[PDB]
RNA sequence: GUGGGAGAGGGUGGUGGAAUUCCCGGAGUAGCGGUGAAAUGCGCAGAUACCGGGAGGAACGCCGAUGGCGAAGGCAGCCACCUGGUCCACCCGUGACGCUGAGGCGCGAAAGCGUGGGGAGCAAACCGGAUUAGAUACCCGGGUAGUCCACGCCCUAAACG
RNA sequence: GUGGUUCGUGGAGCCAUGGGGGAAUCUGGGCGGACCACCGCCUAAGGCUAAGUACUCCGGGUGACCGAUAGCGCACCAGUA
RNA sequence: CGAGCUAGCCCUGGCCAGGGUGAAGCUGGGGUGAGACCCAGUGGAGGCCCGAACCGGUGGGGGAUGCAAACCCCUCGGAUG
RNA sequence: CGAAUGCCGGCAUGAGUAACGAUAAAGAGGGUGAGAAUCCCUCUCGCCGUAAGCCCAAGGGUUCCUACGCAAUGGUCGUCAGCGUAGGGUUAGGCGGGACCUAAGGUGAAGCCGAAAGGCGUAGCCGAAGGGCAGCCGGUUAAUAUUCCGGCCCUUCCCGCAGGUGCGAUGGGGGGACGCUCUAGGCUAGGGGGACCGGAGCCAUGGACGAGCCCGGCCAGAAGCGCAGGGUGGGAGGUAGGCAAAUCCGCCUCCCAACAAGCUCUGCGUGGUGGGGAAGCCCGUACGGGUGACAACCCCCCGAAGCCAGGGAGCCAAGAAAAGCCUCUAAGCACAACCUGCGGGAACCCGUACCGCAAACCGACACAGGUGGGCGGGUGCAAGAGCACUCAGGCGCGCGGGAGAACCCUCGCCAAGGAACUCUGCAAGUUGGCCCCGUAACUUCGGGAGAAGGGGUGCUCCCUGGGGUGAUGAGCCCCGGGGAGCCGCAGUGAACAGGCUCUGGCGACUGUUUACCAAAAACACAGCUCUCUGCGAACUCGUAAGAGGAGGUAUAGGGAGCGACGCUUGCCCGGUGCCGGAAGGUCAAGGGGAGGGGUGCAAGCCCCGAACCGAAGCCCCGGUGAACGGCGGCCGUAACUAUAACGGUCCUAAGGUAGCGAAAUUCCUUGUCGGGUAAGUUCCGACCUGCACGAAAAGCGUAACGACCGGAGCGCUGUCUCGGCGAGGGACCCGGUGAAAUUGAACUGGCCGUGAAGAUGCGGCCUACCCGUGGCAGGACGAAAAGACCCCGUGGAGCUUUACUGCAGC
RNA sequence: UCGAUGUCGGCUCGUCGCAUCCUGGGGCUGAAGAAGGUCCCAAGGGUUGGGCUGUUCGCCCAUUAAAGCGGCACGCGAGCU
RNA sequence: GCCCGGAUAGCUCAGUCGGUAGAGCAGGGGAUUGAAAAUCCCCGUGUCCUUGGUUCGAUUCCGAGUCCGGGCACCA
């Protein structure tokens, strides 16, 4: 559970690796791999459209299966637990009993070797998704749909999960790992239990050229740059913001809600972050 | 020391070449003023 | 050794109702709170008081005792699992195998510390209202660590009989 | 809401139209500089139409036009080296 | 009209003499109620060490109508990231 | 036209001046020729040799080879040439690319979007130093050769014969198919040694006829075989998945083998055959040819980073695609078709010269610069691609001859002293490899460490331990141990090869940066906090469609600050921002019409318009500080004095907490005191009167780190006292070639005056024959650049904002 | 003098003035001697080495016959820093 | 060197339309106390820094001057 270094050098006494004790399988499924376009955060004219992105190891693309319920009833082993570099979660091998394999983001505890299966029917138990009207109230749950039949979309990251408050009406009453309480709908498949790989959030970079790996380039602040840059940029020897903190594009940063007012899922939220 | 040219020739026909300069209306009239003044070469020589 | 007992003895996982706070719905109006007396605070932007719904944390009333258990520190709703100590009876077995115990090792209330969670009530610090000659206090209104969980530290005490 | 016109919001009509509303077929409609009355003019929401006009790559005629630092950048194998 | 220089990114290749240090793990031994842990041996980690290629450009000298519109010499930084 | 730092051209000055492009280096004999330092040939000398040698790729484009030439090009010369003229020269089914595949990207039927131009975009198509695919050795030309030839091997297409089989695809499935570090076994490339084999010849100068010296002792090769290695289960049954079907693949069950056992594939070896084959001597070759020779052709050792190859291990950052290929079935066909073997036929287009670390490429140059991949021998030095010398090979850098001044550059040495130099030990010196001994504060327990500081190091003989290969032995090779001596000033004897310590500042660290005056204390960095963002996310680019974010989902993404770690991060919400507030005020278009007006005979047509209803914004209520920010003053007081724990009061939204402090901050200032020094404006330690520190524009510390910046000491020095000598390349002279900025014209002295105020040029004196050469820089307000400081211009441009006014955006 | 008169200090190299720091010659002295004070003549020659700071200056150490003051574009950057 | 503020009761400060100037604290006399604080009841009072001037009248307005608080002193 997060691996530490003795420090042979400088920045191995503060890096953190993950613990891989739970990784069954080293290479992946081939059927089951693509290849992945890296954007370097480039859009399709050539510019960047998000910063400081690039470089980091190359990465074959795992399809993952966040419908779990066009299998509906068909059981399925878990074949293997393994890593998938293009998540903070790891993924869980199915084999399905009618000989198709899927890979299921792996929930926390599911262990290799389990039966695991999707549908109205089912038992409330980890790795077993189901529309979220027939989980019972109080179950955590995560890998949820947001409409029906559009697939997983909240609470797919490594240790995070949402929970069932209440039905009403048509719609049940989630709180997201946000913990923004949310209607949802009621055939919206969720897959019970924790995402797991939980131990995640603790893992330690530890030096600049390990975050380069993930792809992630050094980071300028608008304090060290000059005015045609940015609004922090300038002014003799540094200084302060001498306005309110804002963006490269000069929109203030504390605090300023970018939420647009008016969408209609707002009929749809309860709470906040 | 490294100097500005660095010949090549797949990068000259590549993009100031005949094919090139017809891709685009600003190339095509490249074409349109040099074919009036009567250039020798509407484009660069290339191999 | 056998057969029995009593108990808040410890670890784990579950689980119940009362209450407080917040939020939503209702109904209703001018005060509520507070104190020695007040003010700050809250309240016509609809408070307090009342009913219904929800959310969440912490602590377990009666039983409850001047009682029980633990080596101490300590341990108190209920349920199950795991597990320590102990007493009695019968007089069956070993045959002095005992007592203590420098060092060692382990436990060790509260506060505090690290990393995560959690945060309803309470509450150092802090703010504010009083009181006073002053008041960096006692009283009142707020309120952050902390209080709670996990894991690792700290190793103190009027740790007392 | 704007453009056009001499009209720069002006008393601002006219011609055009991006948005809204939305007619009638001669007793119908537009116009004569806000509007109304009178008096006139004209017939929108389909289309075509020579000539008189503009230009000069090209050919020809002519210069009180140049004469090789001029005249075209080029009198010469110049849009070349 | 330019990314044949330069900057970043994308796809696909290549390169980094030799030496040194000796992390985890493993195995053995010791320790314990079990552990923690200790010792050896093995192991071969690292924006680890010395130093070529390669990438640099630190200090000084030279050059200054240069060999050169940024060079030369001595010296110096990195050298599995 | 006389001026415009005018334009264009011509020719001058400087001047026979600087220079002739790496200090690797030359000398002579012969030749050729009108002419020779410069061309050819020989001998001698020198330089490169992880190259300055060899082979690819780019790029260049006849520079290639040959004859005939020397006007210009060549920094001189020129008979020579990368130059002029002319003639020749590049040969492929197997090498490269195409008739194959796909990558990013491009393009793009469908489709979407956009005033036009155009933008996007699925499939498909294009796109390569990636995937796929069949040639090795040697000989030949003046010049091409895996291309021609010789030998030995092979691929595909067509057609046919034989044997086999449900054949059959753009569809299905398998495979192709992958990282980084470390690495095993067996080999090959390559190398060294041999007393063995083969070879012309050699015995000098004191010695040697020798188990002498000198030279060489291979290359390619089908099938088979052999050694090493990669891949790989077999069978049945069930089957709803792999977008039709499948006998395939997937999944479940059972039965056999666990193994290369078999099967298969590849490396190496051996192999029918084919080829090569030194030194030396001669031939004259420019350059090769003859012989050596019937050449030999074998043993040992070292041994890859290459091969077997998809090998194995460990690790986290988790490591292309598509076709070729195999399999499966679908139409359809089964007289087809396909599969295997054999045999005949068929096999296209483009590249191939030459240069290629460079005189042929990029740098205006025959430019000391730049340029990717491979090979890169020997011996020694611990190793090595380092260093020195050297092989193959290649060069002596396209001006020379002399002299032996100053001065300059690069280099050597120095009595005594040893930083006294100076802004500064800048520069130079010292140190320096390996082995052993030894090693502090502090510390995050890894470090600090090569701390520091020492000893050893050559050669000779004797004895002796372990390993590799062999056999368990010799031989070869690797690592050592002990003893006795020998020599010099000196044994890492030449070359390559840290000076060290103490103590502060800043930054944790490795990294990054102003191409070309700044490498830093700046940026970044892990890490900490705030904040936005529920997913058609927020954010960014785009008019839009689209896209990035992300095929991600709050343990995620964007934005901001701070910047490892440690211990911490106080108070103020008045103002500004952000956040919350269903009330109230204000609020535009619109609604509404009390009322009024124009005109008409009227019906009417037309205009104005009060109340009231009416968003966001603002006002107003509150919250908010790792939001913009802010964080006072005066007077008195203690039983010596001094000071002031204490009291009083003004002001504020509140008046700086911890820590720190003359500081990268202290004006007064060289503050005062202590330390260090003979002496200290710097430095270290204290103090606090902080002009004008203080907590994430973070506060105070911190081991380690630093070509950062201070201060001290040891060591050692030409830094210096204070200079001297010596070397080379220049400078000087001679022969050849021959610039430059600058330049009103010049017959161009000194002083004292004068002058627009600093006079060769005017006044008065003085001095002074004409002209050069090597030298020095005081002057010609020397050259250069129409001052970059300063002002001015109702000149410009970048930046800012609660300046004005707009626009995007919301 | 803005179509450029390089700007502090150091170094190197001098040169001049005298309002003389020392040495030479004097007068007065509140000059016993020695040692000074003060003024006069005098510009021939001399006028140290270090610590601090960019410093000029100045303070300090150690010496001295003395450690003189000024000018020369705050002398001197086509002489260096 | 140049511009700004300030001086009002013993202290700290307010205020002034140019006319009769106050707050707190201090201070004085009384009460309370055994006594002293705290508490209570009476109590005042300044020629509003100087010097000119305007005006009927100046703390108030004017112009000078002290002395204290503050800001500045930039390009070279
Ligand atoms: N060492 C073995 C056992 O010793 C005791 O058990 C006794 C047991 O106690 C019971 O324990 C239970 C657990 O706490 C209680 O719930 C009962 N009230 C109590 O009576 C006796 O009822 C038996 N007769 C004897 C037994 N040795 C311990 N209590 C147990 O924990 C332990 O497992
Ligand atoms: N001159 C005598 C003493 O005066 C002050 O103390 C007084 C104090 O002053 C305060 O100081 C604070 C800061 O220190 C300020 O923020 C207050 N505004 C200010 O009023 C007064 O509020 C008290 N009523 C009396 C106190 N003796 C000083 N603090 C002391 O050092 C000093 O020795
Ligand atoms: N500082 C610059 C120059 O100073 C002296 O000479 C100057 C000289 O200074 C004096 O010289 C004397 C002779 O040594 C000294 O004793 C005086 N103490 C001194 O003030 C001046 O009186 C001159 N006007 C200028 C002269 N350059 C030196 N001699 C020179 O080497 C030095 O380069
Ligand atoms: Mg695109
Ligand atoms: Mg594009
Ligand atoms: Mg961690
Ligand atoms: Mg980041
Ligand atoms: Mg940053
Ligand atoms: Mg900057
Ligand atoms: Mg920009
Ligand atoms: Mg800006
Ligand atoms: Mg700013
Ligand atoms: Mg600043
Ligand atoms: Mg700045
Ligand atoms: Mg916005
Ligand atoms: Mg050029
Ligand atoms: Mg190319
Ligand atoms: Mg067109
Ligand atoms: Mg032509
Ligand atoms: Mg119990
Ligand atoms: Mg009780
Ligand atoms: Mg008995
Ligand atoms: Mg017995
Ligand atoms: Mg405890
Ligand atoms: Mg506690
Ligand atoms: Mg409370
Ligand atoms: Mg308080
Ligand atoms: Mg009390
Ligand atoms: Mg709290
Ligand atoms: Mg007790
Ligand atoms: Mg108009
Ligand atoms: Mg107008
Ligand atoms: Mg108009
Ligand atoms: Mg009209
Ligand atoms: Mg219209
Ligand atoms: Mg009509
Ligand atoms: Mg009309
Ligand atoms: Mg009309
Ligand atoms: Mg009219
Ligand atoms: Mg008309
Ligand atoms: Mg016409
Ligand atoms: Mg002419
Ligand atoms: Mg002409
Ligand atoms: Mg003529
Ligand atoms: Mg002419
Ligand atoms: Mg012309
Ligand atoms: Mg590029
Ligand atoms: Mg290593
Ligand atoms: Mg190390
Ligand atoms: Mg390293
Ligand atoms: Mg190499
Ligand atoms: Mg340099
Ligand atoms: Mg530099
Ligand atoms: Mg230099
Ligand atoms: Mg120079
Ligand atoms: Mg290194
Ligand atoms: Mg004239
Ligand atoms: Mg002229
Ligand atoms: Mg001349
Ligand atoms: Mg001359
Ligand atoms: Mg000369
Ligand atoms: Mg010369
Ligand atoms: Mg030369
Ligand atoms: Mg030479
Ligand atoms: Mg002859
Ligand atoms: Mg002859
Ligand atoms: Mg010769
Ligand atoms: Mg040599
Ligand atoms: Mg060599
Ligand atoms: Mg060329
Ligand atoms: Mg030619
Ligand atoms: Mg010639
Ligand atoms: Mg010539
Ligand atoms: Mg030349
Ligand atoms: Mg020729
Ligand atoms: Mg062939
Ligand atoms: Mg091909
Ligand atoms: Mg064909
Ligand atoms: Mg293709
Ligand atoms: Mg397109
Ligand atoms: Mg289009
Ligand atoms: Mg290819
Ligand atoms: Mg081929
Ligand atoms: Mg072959
Ligand atoms: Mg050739
Ligand atoms: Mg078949
Ligand atoms: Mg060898
Ligand atoms: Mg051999
Ligand atoms: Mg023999
Ligand atoms: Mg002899
Ligand atoms: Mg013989
Ligand atoms: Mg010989
Ligand atoms: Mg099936
Ligand atoms: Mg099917
Ligand atoms: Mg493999
Ligand atoms: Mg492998
Ligand atoms: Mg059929
Ligand atoms: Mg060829
Ligand atoms: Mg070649
Ligand atoms: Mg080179
Ligand atoms: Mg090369
Ligand atoms: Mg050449
Ligand atoms: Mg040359
Ligand atoms: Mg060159
Ligand atoms: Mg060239
Ligand atoms: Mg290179
Ligand atoms: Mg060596
Ligand atoms: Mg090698
Ligand atoms: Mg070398
Ligand atoms: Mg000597
Ligand atoms: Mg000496
Ligand atoms: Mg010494
Ligand atoms: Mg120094
Ligand atoms: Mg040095
Ligand atoms: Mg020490
Ligand atoms: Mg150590
Ligand atoms: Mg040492
Ligand atoms: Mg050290
Ligand atoms: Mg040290
Ligand atoms: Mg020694
Ligand atoms: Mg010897
Ligand atoms: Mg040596
Ligand atoms: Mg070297
Ligand atoms: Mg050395
Ligand atoms: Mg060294
Ligand atoms: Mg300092
Ligand atoms: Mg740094
Ligand atoms: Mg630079
Ligand atoms: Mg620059
Ligand atoms: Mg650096
Ligand atoms: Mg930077
Ligand atoms: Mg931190
Ligand atoms: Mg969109
Ligand atoms: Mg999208
Ligand atoms: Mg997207
Ligand atoms: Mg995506
Ligand atoms: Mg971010
Ligand atoms: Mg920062
Ligand atoms: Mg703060
Ligand atoms: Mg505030
Ligand atoms: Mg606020
Ligand atoms: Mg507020
Ligand atoms: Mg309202
Ligand atoms: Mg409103
Ligand atoms: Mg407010
Ligand atoms: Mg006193
Ligand atoms: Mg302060
Ligand atoms: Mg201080
Ligand atoms: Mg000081
Ligand atoms: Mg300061
Ligand atoms: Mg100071
Ligand atoms: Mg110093
Ligand atoms: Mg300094
Ligand atoms: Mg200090
Ligand atoms: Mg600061
Ligand atoms: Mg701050
Ligand atoms: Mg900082
Ligand atoms: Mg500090
Ligand atoms: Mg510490
Ligand atoms: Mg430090
Ligand atoms: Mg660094
Ligand atoms: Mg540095
Ligand atoms: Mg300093
Ligand atoms: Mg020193
Ligand atoms: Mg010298
Ligand atoms: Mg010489
Ligand atoms: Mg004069
Ligand atoms: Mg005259
Ligand atoms: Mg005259
Ligand atoms: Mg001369
Ligand atoms: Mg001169
Ligand atoms: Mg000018
Ligand atoms: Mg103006
Ligand atoms: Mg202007
Ligand atoms: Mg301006
Ligand atoms: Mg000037
Ligand atoms: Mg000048
Ligand atoms: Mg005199
Ligand atoms: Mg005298
Ligand atoms: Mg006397
Ligand atoms: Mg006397
Ligand atoms: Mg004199
Ligand atoms: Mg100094
Ligand atoms: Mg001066
Ligand atoms: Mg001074
Ligand atoms: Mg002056
Ligand atoms: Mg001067
Ligand atoms: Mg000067
Ligand atoms: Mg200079
Ligand atoms: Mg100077
Ligand atoms: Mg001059
Ligand atoms: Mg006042
Ligand atoms: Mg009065
Ligand atoms: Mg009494
Ligand atoms: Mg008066
Ligand atoms: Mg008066
Ligand atoms: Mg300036
Ligand atoms: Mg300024």
């Amino acid at each position: 559970a997060v691996k530490k270094f003795k420090p042979y050098t400088p920045s191995r006494r503060f890096m953190t690796v993950a613990d891989f004790s739970e990784i069954t399988k080293t290479e992946p499924e081939k059927s089951l791999v693509k290849p992945l376009k890296k954007t370097g955060g480039r859009n399709n004219q050539g510019r960047i459209t998000v910063r400081f992105r690039g470089g980091g190891h190359k990465r074959l693309y795992r399809i993952i299966d966040f419908k779990r319920w066009d299998k509906v009833g068909i059981p399925a082993k878990v074949a293997a637990i393994e890593y998938d570099p293009n998540r903070s979660a790891r993924i869980a091998l199915l084999h399905y009993v009618d000989g198709e394999k899927r890979y299921i983001i792996a929930p926390d505890g599911l262990q290799v070797g389990q039966q695991v299966v999707a549908g109205p029917d089912a038992p409330i138990q980890v790795g077993n998704a189901l529309p979220l009207r027939f989980i019972p109230v109080g179950t955590v749950v995560h890998a949820v749909e947001l409409e029906p039949k559009k697939g997983a979309k909240l609470a797919r990251a490594a240790g995070t999960s949402a929970q069932i408050q209440g039905r009403e009406g048509d719609y049940v009453i989630l709180r997201l790992p946000s913990g923004e309480l949310r209607k949802v709908h009621g055939e919206c498949y969720a897959t019970v239990g924790a995402v797991g790989n939980a131990d995640h959030k603790n893992i330690v970079l530890g030096k600049a050229g390990r975050s380069r790996w993930l792809g992630r380039r050094p980071h300028v602040r608008g304090a060290a740059m000059n005015p045609v840059d940015h609004p922090h940029g300038g002014g003799e020897g540094r200084a302060p913001r001498g306005r309110p903190p804002a963006s490269p594009w000069g929109w203030q940063t504390k605090g300023l809600k970018t939420r647009k007012r008016r969408k209609p899922s707002s009929r749809f939220i309860i709470a906040r972050r | 020391m490294k100097r500005t040219w660095q010949p090549n020739r797949r990068k000259r026909a590549k993009t100031h070449g005949f094919r090139a300069r017809m891709r685009t209306p600003g190339g095509r009239k490249v074409l349109k003023r040099r074919r009036q003044k009567g250039r020798w070469r509407l484009t660069p020589a290339v191999r």
